[PDB]
């Protein structure tokens, strides 16, 4: 009940919540776009290693383990040694910068250095240098960086100066020292950038250094590690980690496997398939989330994303932290970073390592085929866990980075990028990140693919991305992106939410780069649309028409395209669309068309003032958005007709006075905003957007399911209780009925009105008054006497209200006004006007005044006045239904509908009772006259019996009752003298009689008289379900009277 | 180009 009871009618203007909602968009965080790529392009490898000489300070021998470059030199010799752990050095850079330029000096002393860096930095001068550093044969270095390079004679220590080798190379550069006490070179390199800077009052933030430890300690001497365990962990990141792990590990939980086996592990590191390739893999996807989830944004792209060398150093660094802390030294590095030896996905590490190496000696001894592990799968669980329920106001999920790698491989793609859909399906902030991690410049390649069961998920990512940031600078048009799309659409198999994304990207990529004007003409688009618009969906049918109308621009290529397929001759067709969204995108795409075809003018000036005149159709519409673009349309032919128009104007102030006739009457049409901007249009021509509403709908969630169906929520819980609440009150209504009516001497209501009294109207179950004057609507509280605000009806002055009425029960209660002038406005909150008087739509009909009966069951709003026929539009779809022709000479005083026998009921000005059948042929309805009447009849209605009989009143006062299937009367029942209509309440039994007299001679519906009541008559009302009565009076006040 | 390769 509480739902049936206004909800099997129409809500006429629910869609009116969103036709307004006209909106742009928030700035974009910035930026993913890294324009800033340098890269380092030359390597200085310098090395000390004086084989076979200990320095002074050197403690020695057990433990030194001196082992360089997996290189135990007293097996080779003083040269040879020096030469082959060189050449590894080199292979082991190699490894991570293949295309680095190569430079190496043994034992430099000055000049050596001095022209090495200076021929590097000729090579090039505006990229990085990477100066490195070894210093095992050197004593502990000086606050100035002394070193023992000499002519074969310890006793050359040569000074050197930090400050000079800054001056040799002043570009941007990288050093890595493996010094002991390597934190006194940063801390001396630091304090002479300053020096310089001063001296420069009368390259700091350009260097980034990389320490083996502080000051304060030296590098351990361990017999089962290498010397070089700085580089090692910086160039090998592999090896001393599974060294480690077998070390360290207090209680092995593997048996069997040791060093032995660790060193025979088969594979190539990029082998993706073998352990060591998948270690690889696995060791940079846990290395860059860790780097994601501590350091700040700002560090993060700098470090890990604008250079290929530097990222690697500083993953590998994150290893050497972690292992170097063991031994009491602590890496130091410029910028300094956050501790991370503490992060819990560290354990994971562990976890995978023991996994993999549980299969190792099997492997080795039978053979048996290497399994994968179940990492990447884990890792996609619990982000799909986590994707349960996201907000914004949560942390971000730590696992992107993770996914970012997985769509690297062929294993798990699908399943990735369903789940980064997903994620992308929520508000614009998911995007963001999405886009801050690097999706992008790997989705533009996965588009190239041969793969097509990846279409739909490559379609609806690239459709969110575009929707939320359509700034991309043409990169779907620069590659070969767009042609991937065009066969997209041109697919006649795929679902058409596929086809109406596709569809939507490619409008988009068209009217945002400028580049893809070409492209989409190659590819026929406009054939495809063309094809296309005649597409049952409403969606492909509004992007497809906004494509073209985007396609006709500035194109010279598809002016002439466009007017040789006559593209204009399918797209009116549109204009017919029950749907005004779909009238709105063909206006815009016809309009266009017209408005830059017409710039040749030529044989096409048919076709420009045909479509004129079809548009003229269109102000039939009643549409407030189709009005609007046409209004906008006819502008931009204006811009073309202005060159005629300045001979023309002068009458105004045929095709053009055609057009001056469409633009005057658009202006006079009782939309503001239209009037305004319509006038705009004729001054400029006497003196001399939709779009965005559609698109904003990508950006919206479309997985999740409305409130709509939340049986929980609040807002049903609400309706319901006040939908039961109103069923009350109408129960309430009928047992006061039920209980017996008698006279009508009791008092509800007497307040002083502004104006005339003249309409009287009352919500169905709200206990509220709404009378309107000739200007005015005032408001009243229908039981405690409170005044409530106003709200004056905004009509041209020297109008007049005509007709009220509440056009549903419960939850589309709005209040709909008629005028003299035609004017039709519906306003919300008469409910509320203290706050909001939300209006909600200005129609214009009529093409006696205007009187209207709106059919609720229907959603038909039907009207009748100086026009002398009877016109019907459907308020549902904001169009013309018909036009219903009469034989009658004269203008009614009428109407009434009744939704139940399909009947149009009047009585006429002539004298007659007519009444129509919605369902005759339409050139006359013929179905009656009564001829018992020669004086106007007066306001007529059909009695609540089934038969339904009809009371007619006529001016003279006679009363009579007629028979619905003959032209005679039932019977005459004269209850009033002279010209007083009945206004009659078939639920109460009441009839209303209203005179020039202050009182009302309130009669039974059995005709009985009741003596005159008293609380010239302005108005009689009822109150509906109530048998309570409501009287204006010319005196400006109105009354309401009750049962005693 | 990209710092990843991708096996396309």
């Amino acid at each position: 009940e509480a739902d049936l009871t206004d909800w099997n009618l129409p809500l006429a203007f629910m869609k009116k919540r969103h036709c307004e909602k006209i909106e742009g968009s928030k700035s974009l965080a910035q930026s993913w776009r890294m324009k800033d790529r340098m890269k380092t392009v030359s390597v200085a490898l310098v090395l000390c290693l004086n084989v076979g000489v200990d320095p002074p300070d050197v403690v020695k021998t057990t433990p030194c383990a001196r082992l360089e470059c997996w290189i135990d030199p007293l097996s080779m010799g003083p040269q040879k040694a020096l030469e082959t752990i060189g050449a590894n050095l080199q292979k082991q850079y190699e490894n991570w910068q293949p295309r680095a330029r190569y430079k190496q000096s043994l034992d430099p002393t000055v000049d050596e250095v001095k022209k090495l860096c200076t021929s590097l930095r000729r090579n090039a001068k505006e990229e990085r240098v990477l100066f490195h550093y070894n210093g095992h044969g050197v004593p502990r270095p000086t606050v100035n960086g002394e070193v023992w390079v000499f002519n074969k004679n310890y006793t050359q220590y040569i000074p050197l100066s930090i400050y000079d080798l800054q001056t040799w190379m002043g570009s941007p550069s990288i050093f890595v020292y493996d010094c002991s006490n390597a934190g006194l070179i940063v801390k001396s390199f630091k304090q002479f950038a300053l020096q310089r800077e001063q001296e420069l009052e009368v390259s700091m933030k350009n260097c980034i250094q990389l320490a083996a430890c502080e000051a304060t300690e030296l590098l351990p001497m361990i017999p089962d590690l290498p010397a070089d365990l700085f580089t090692s962990c910086l160039t090998t990141p592999i090896k001393i980690a599974l060294r480690w792990f077998c070390m360290q590990k207090c209680v092995s939980l593997v048996p069997g496997v040791t060093l032995d086996l660790i060193e025979k592990i088969p594979g190539r590191l990029n082998d993706r398939r073998t352990p060591l390739g998948e270690l690889n893999w696995i060791f940079t996807a846990i290395t860059d989330t860790i780097a994601w989830n501590v350091l700040p944004r700002d560090l993060f792209q700098k470090l890990f994303r604008q250079d290929l060398l530097v990222a690697s150093l500083f993953r590998n660094f994150l290893l050497a932290e972690r292992i170097m802390r063991s031994y009491n030294c602590t890496p130091v590095s410029s910028p300094r970073l956050p501790p991370t030896y503490m992060h819990a996905m560290w354990q994971a590490w562990d976890l995978a390592v023991d996994i993999c190496l549980s299969q190792l000696p099997t492997i080795i001894e039978e053979g048996t085929a290497f399994r994968h592990s179940p990492f990447f799968a884990e890792q996609l669980t619990a982000f799909q866990v986590w994707l349960t329920m996201g907000v914004e106001n949560r942390n971000p999920p730590e696992q992107l980075p993770i996914v970012l790698q997985v769509l690297l491989s062929q294993v798990h793609r699908l399943r990735a990028l369903d789940l980064l859909g997903r994620f992308l399906d929520l508000g614009p902030w998911a995007v963001s990140l999405a886009l801050s991690v690097g999706i992008f410049p790997y989705v533009l390649k996965l588009l190239q693919s041969s793969a097509r069961e990846l279409r739909p998920l490559l379609v609806f990512i690239w459709a969110k991305i575009l929707a939320v940031d359509s700034s991309c600078q043409a990169d779907l048009v620069k590659d070969n992106g767009h042609k991937y799309f065009l066969s997209v659409l041109a697919d006649p198999y795929m679902p058409a939410e596929h086809r109406t994304m596709t569809a939507f990207i490619l409008a988009v990529i068209v009217n945002s780069y400028h580049t893809g004007q070409e492209a989409c003409l190659q590819g026929n688009l406009i054939a495809i649309c063309l094809e296309q618009l005649n597409d049952p969906h409403p969606l492909l049918r509004q992007w497809v028409a906004i494509c073209l109308g985007r396609i006709w621009q500035n194109f010279d290529s598809a002016r002439w395209c466009g007017v040789r397929d006559s593209a204009h001759e399918k797209l009116y067709s549109l204009l017919s669309d029950p749907i005004p969204e779909v009238r709105c995108a063909a206006v815009f795409a016809l309009g266009t068309f017209v408005g830059n075809s017409a710039e040749r003018t030529d044989h096409s000036t048919t076709i420009d003032h045909n479509v004129a005149m079809m548009l003229a159709q269109l102000v039939s519409d009643g549409s407030p958005m189709v009005r609007k673009e046409l209004v906008v349309a006819l502008s931009h032919l204006v811009v073309q007709y202005e060159s005629n128009f300045c001979t023309v104007a002068l009458q105004f102030i045929s095709v053009y006075t055609q057009i001056w006739r469409v633009l005057l009457h658009l202006a006079a049409d009782p939309y503001p905003e239209v009037s305004d901007v319509a006038m705009k249009v004729l001054n400029s021509i006497a003196y001399k957007g939709f779009c965005d509403w559609s698109a904003r709908y990508f950006a919206q969630p479309v997985m999740k399911i409305p409130e709509e169906h939340d049986l929980e929520s609040q807002i049903r819980k609400e309706r319901e209780w006040r939908f039961l609440r109103n069923s009350r009150v109408r129960r309430q209504a009928q047992q006061v009925i039920q209980k017996g009516i008698t006279r009508l001497d009791d008092q509800i209501f007497l307040n002083r009105n502004p104006g005339v009294p003249s309409v009287v109207k009352f919500h169905p179950f709200t206990p509220c008054i709404a009378v309107a004057d000739k200007d005015s609507i005032c408001f009243w509280d229908w039981e405690k006497g409170e005044k409530l605000d106003y709200f004056h009806n905004g009509n041209p002055r020297y109008t007049r209200v005509t007709a009220m009425e509440y056009l549903n029960g419960q939850d589309c209660s709005l209040l709909l006004t008629a005028t003299d002038d035609g004017a039709i406005r519906v306003w919300k909150n008469f409910a509320d006007l203290e706050k909001n008087p939300e209006m909600v739509t200005a129609w214009q009909g009529l093409s006696a005044g205007m009187v209207v009966d709106w059919e609720q069951e229907t959603g038909l709003l039907m009207s009748s006045g100086d026009v002398r026929i009877v016109r019907i539009w459907d308020t549902d779809r904001e169009m013309k239904v018909q036009d219903i022709p009469t034989g009658a000479d004269s203008c009614v005083t009428s109407l009434s509908c009744d939704s139940h026998r399909s009947l149009i009921v009047a009585g006429l000005g002539d004298g007659s009772i007519r009444v129509y059948d919605r369902r005759m042929a339409l050139s006359e309805c013929r179905v009656m006259t009564y001829r018992e009447h020669t004086a106007w009849v007066v306001k007529a209605s059909l009695q609540k019996r089934p038969d339904g009989h009809i009371v007619s009143v006529s001016v003279n006062g006679d009363v009579r009752i007629f028979d619905p299937r003959m032209p005679e009367s039932v019977n005459v029942l004269q209850i009033v003298k002279g010209l007083t209509a009945l206004d009659i309440h078939p639920q109460a039994d009441l009839i209303a009689c209203g005179s020039v007299n202050q009182f009302t001679a309130i009669y039974n519906s059995s005709g009985e008289l009741i003596n005159n009541i008293k609380y010239a008559i302005s108005c009689l009302a009822f109150h509906p379900h109530w048998p309570h009565l409501a009287v204006g009076s010319n005196d400006y006040y109105i009354s309401v009277y009750s049962v005693e | 180009e990209s710092q990843f390769e991708m096996d396309i």
